[PDB]
RNA sequence: GCAGUCAAGCGUUCAGCGACAUUGCUUUUGAUUCUUCGAUGUCGGCUCUUCCUAUCAUACCGAAGCAGAAUUCGGUAAGCGUUGGAUUGUUCACCCACUAAUAGGGAGUAGCUGGGUUUAGACCGUCGUGAGACAGGUUAGUUUACCCUACUGAU
RNA sequence: AAGCUCGUAUCAGUUUUAUGAGGUAAAGCGAAAACUUUAAAUAUGUAAGAAGUCCUUGUUUGAACGUGGACAUGAAUGAAGAGCUUUUAGUGGGCCAUUUUUGGUAAGCAGAACUGGCGAUGCGGGAUGAACCGAACGUAGAGUUAAGGUGCCGGAAUACACGCUCAUCAGACACACAAAAGGUGUUAGUUCAUCUAGACAGCCGGACGGUGGCCAUGGAAGUCGGAAUCCGCUAAGGAGUGUGUAACAACUCACCGGCCGAAUGAACUAGCCCUGAAAAUGGAUGGCGCUCAAGCGUGUUACCUAUACUCUACCGUCAGGGUUGUGAUGCCCUGACGAGUAGGCAGG
RNA sequence: GAAAUUGUUGAAAGGGAAGGGCAUUUGAUCAGACAGGCCAGCAUCAGUUUUGGUGGCAGGAUAAAUCCAUAGGAAUGUAGCUUGCCUGGUAAGUAUUAUAGCCUGUGGGAAUACUGCCAGCUGGGACUGAGGACUGCGACGUAAGUCAAGGAUGCUGGCAUAAUGGUUAUAUGCCGCCCGUCUUGAAA
């Protein structure tokens, strides 16, 4: 483009792109862990809160959890039998589709699967999923928590986010002196409805963490036996 | 570099048909019909499978490619308006003097009448463009909804309606009275 | 005028005890033999301390295109010393012969960069052996299977000053 | 961008 | 303006040149300004036509702590307006009265002009032994047309 | 002008060779970058024989002075002027231009040498001209051209081929002052990066925990202010890029992650255009006007034409010859030229 | 008995000058000649000169190309085969010539492209006709003689006058600043 081209929004940030060096490091780490641990697991965690991820990681200090770009993990595990790092390892790599996810541990398979079945934590609405239950804003002053708890304990919404409510969340809000008020009760979600992006954002703003989450593991690989098993516990 | 030929794909839904002349484009569908004279653009049209139309420019420059892209965008907008339609919601806000809005009729022009804006005695009449219908909202206090098939007509009508209530010579940081487009969406 | 490729060789005069000079060879694009020899002498003087008066032309032979009826893609080294200092320039031209490619290159240089013939030096003209090696888009574009395009806005040259037909262009 | 730039190195 | 720092850059072959910024310069408590020092040459005004925006005001707008009123800057804008006066022991300016405003400039005008070039007059000082002029100063002292074109009217 | 003291065998605003010019160097090994061995025109004088050379054989080893004898020819190119003596109209410190150096500054430029034109000069072209290009001024015919042009005025192609420019007072404008740069205006190039270990840009998630890090504090939780700006887990989290709350909260960015998919991003160079400071009566690429130009660079052809050049008719001037026969000052043949102020000569 | 100047008769032009030069139509006017005066066409000649047709040759890589044969190579992959779809073909793998062809090198013979040469031929266009009994250089002819060879002759037609031609004003293509002195350069 000789001219009339896009201009990059330059900012004086401190962090910089890691580049291919990080990918190479993760590739080497994956190939080392493939032999350093007796068992390999593929964890399909599409999205998780960072504290939850750290809690999962520290749940067993005697294990290593490897994540990052899916393609890098697939290449480390091998894309074809002709170059797979371990026998039948191509099959395990083929099974990864979500935001993986690669756990290396010597712990008993039954213990790990039982822990993953029992482990559960709260999560946001995560749009593109059926809503947990219906929610309606009070037909009056709107509070920070949306009146889920008694209004005496709640606090009025800050005026700063009112433009966000109007333009982004698309709710006919009007500004009062000290409070934000709506003339009619506004329903944000209904039972079984597919959650839209705006509805999910509204729920997150109201802090409705009614949705539960549990990691998804599609299969595990036994290094000693060198055979793939398709355990599909939810 | 004067590319030999660049083309773009226009998707025509099964519910509508688009007959095109040398450069005159006509769209027909359930909600209504629209027309546009693109004789000044100098582009070509061609059917492929009765559901997709390819617009191509041979030996066209960068500006010609941009014109092709905007023609495709206009055709897509017309198709969407014919199929789904466009719905514009406008809200008028007042602090002390209530704003009175009514759709008066004289000689069939159907001007939108705004009175008592900021206490002004002048009566502001905004003519209603062709193909756009204006109806006062219900259950949403102080709101007027403009709907139509053509994006340009509805958008221009809304722009004129909001501009007619311009706050002149007063500090905009304090006088919030006016009319604004609250939300843009489809009729369906 | 129309360019021509001449094989020019120099054998800068053999002084006492130094017979059989090195017989330097060159390929010079020029409209005639005189211009080819002048350019050869200028290049020889530029490269080293030799001079026209100290040497002579061994033989001048025109290099005809091996296949003047074959369409080929050419990569040309272009170095011109105007307006600013000399800098490298690479251009790709699709033409049936090397001479036609050089003529088109010179015409394009004059059209765009205003560089004159005396201000342009051609270092290498190489035919691209295989497709997909061409890098510039304006040349790779024509290298497509079943390439077809129209010629809209056809204009007919009228010998008469007046026309009763209101000529139409078709299409 | 010269496709045969390697040939120059080979000749060198 | 001069004297220094830095280099985005150029570059005896990349030591020298060098953009934008930057330090010293010419009583910190709105206090005073009672300096106001040689233009060797005029400027200033009566009537009256046009033109430029580098716009004082009117017209339409944006940005300003624009709550109002009111005020500042900026964008377009020459269509229409930009005034009545004191001061010569000077008047290369100035003050106060209104008005929305009293913005800056060209064509200048032997049409009239007051200061200035001023000629034989005359009076005080300097020079010079003198005729006389000067660092001064004061004072009394052609002019169109009926010829041509230009413009306003008329056969 | 009268001289002929020449029929000049000598001359020259030129070339070649010998010697040099400041040594500009374009090496370089030599004594290992320490030498000049050697290698070239930017800018020039002298010398190129017949009044030249050789012999001899007295004098002053050296060197320089003398008589006598011998040979009538010394590079290219062009040509029939050696200059002085008898003297004689007009004029003498005049304007512009390239070059070499020399002394200077806001910027011009100043002092010198050489080299051309104008004056005294017509003719074609650049619209218009003392210096710009072309160009050898008798009266004529035919033809070919210079410079300048080929849309009209205006004689000649709205010719052919490649590109470049949309300008809300481009362009046809001098090559130089305003001129350093700036355009998310355009066309072509140079140098670096990321890339199916999923390139740029688009949508959603993470953006943690020590931690609300230390000083002040009414309030200071990353984002009013001052020093730090330490460490754990990652694919990643910066004692925080920005918006906002008194205070957090919340939003968002650096990065990373998920969806599509493939070229993308950063700094420069060159070509054209807009800015890069413009007022006074109304007008200027010469005017019309022109936009794949009738604008720009360049190539290929065709044509217009000057008093320029080729062939021929005539007058005159000059020069070489023939001419003993109503005028040898007469007649005939051949060859080259014809500008011009002051001024001189001759014929009318 | 002139002009400057003015009046009458006769002819011509006039849209903010007039006058002049090269060039032609027009009014008016005007000198010319003798078994020769004025204007043209045709034929074949000499010089200058412009534009076409066409033939034979010397050079290139003894042109290269094109084309035939030959050994290999490839895809912007020809036929066939395979995988998915299915409205007879379709998207990608295979397959180096098959139910197309291309490229590289070699072997083989022509022509054309470009330059130049011809003391080769030939058509058309324009200006010039100068000299004036022979003397000379030349060509074809066994010779006699002729000839395109040191400058054009022959034939034909009209008018034998204002027709050509001269003078003049206007008619129009272009050009054209007022002379003299001075300065001799904003030259004004």
């Amino acid at each position: 483009m000789p001219r009339s081209k896009r201009s990059k929004l330059v900012t004086l940030a401190q962090t910089d792109k890691k580049g291919r060096e990080n990918k190479e490091r993760i590739f080497d780490e994956v190939r080392e862990a493939l032999d350093t641990y007796r068992y390999v697991w593929v964890l399909h965690l599409d999205d998780v809160r960072t504290p939850v991820l750290q809690e999962i990681r520290t749940s067993w200090a005697g294990s290593k959890l490897i994540m990052g770009k899916r393609k890098v993990l697939q290449k480390a595990l091998g894309e074809k039998r002709e170059e797979e790092y371990k026998e039948n390892l191509y099959q395990l790599s083929k099974l990864c589709s979500g935001v993986t996810g690669l756990l290396f541990t010597d712990e008993d398979v039954n213990t790990v699967k039982e822990y993953f079945k029992s482990y559960v934590r709260s999560d946001y609405s995560r749009p593109n999923t059926k809503a947990p239950l219906t929610f309606t804003i009070p037909e009056g002053i709107v509070y920070s928590r949306g009146g889920q708890i008694p209004a005496e304990e709640d606090v009025p919404m800050i005026h700063s986010l009112e433009p966000t409510m109007r333009n982004k969340f698309e709710i006919p809000t009007k500004i009062k002196a000290g409070k934000i008020t709506i003339d009619s009760p506004y329903l944000v979600c209904t039972e079984g409805e597919k959650l839209d992006v705006r509805q999910a954002l509204i729920l997150k703003q109201f802090g409705i963490a009614a949705s539960e989450f549990k990691v998804k593991v599609s299969a595990y690989y036994d290094n000693d036996s060198s055979t793939v098993e398709s355990t599909n516990i939810n | 570099m004067k590319y030999i030929q660049t083309e773009q794909q226009i998707e025509v839904p099964e519910g509508v048909t688009v007959s095109i002349k040398s450069r005159i484009v006509k769209v027909v569908g359930p909600r209504g019909t629209l027309t546009k004279n693109l004789k000044h653009i100098d582009v070509t049209f061609t059917k492929v499978n009765n559901q997709l139309i390819k617009v191509a420019v041979h030996n066209g420059g960068r500006k010609h490619v941009a014109a092709l892209r905007t023609v495709k965008s206009l055709v897509d907008n017309m198709i969407t308006g014919v199929t789904k339609g466009y719905k514009y919601k406008m809200r008028y806000v007042y602090a002390h003097f209530p704003i009175n809005v009514n759709i008066v009729e004289k000689d069939g022009a159907k001007f939108i009448e705004v009175r008592n804006f900021l206490g002004d005695k002048k009566i502001r009449n905004v003519p209603v463009r062709d193909g756009v219908t204006i109806e006062f909202s219900t259950n949403v206090k102080d709101e007027i909804v403009l709907s139509g098939n053509s994006v340009e007509d509805v958008s221009q009508n809304a722009a004129d309606l909001q501009q007619i209530c311009r706050v002149r010579n007063k500090d905009i940081r304090k006088f919030l009275d006016g009319i604004y487009v609250s939300h843009k969406g489809f009729i369906t | 005028a129309h360019f021509k490729e001449y094989q020019v060789i120099g054998r800068r005069l053999p002084t006492e005890s130094v017979p059989e000079p090195k017989l330097f060879r060159m390929r010079i694009f020029a409209s005639n033999e005189v211009i080819a020899k002048s350019r050869y002498w200028y290049f020889l003087q530029k490269l080293h301390k030799v001079k026209k008066a100290s040497g002579e032309i061994v033989s001048i032979n025109q290099i005809n295109e091996a296949h003047p009826t074959k369409v080929k893609n050419f990569g040309v080294w272009v170095r011109y010393d105007s307006r600013s200092g000399t800098h490298n320039m690479y251009k790709e031209i699709r033409d049936v012969s090397r001479v036609a490619a050089v003529e088109t290159l010179y015409q394009d240089m004059a059209a765009r960069h205003r560089a004159r013939f005396r201000s342009i030096h051609i270092l290498k003209v190489a035919e691209i052996e295989k497709t997909a090696d061409v890098k510039r888009q304006y040349v790779k574009q024509f290298l497509t299977k079943d390439l077809k395009f129209p010629l809209p806005h056809r204009v007919q040259k009228s010998t008469k000053t007046f026309s009763y037909k209101r000529p139409s262009t078709f299409y | 961008n010269f496709p045969y730039k390697a040939k120059i190195l080979e000749e060198i």
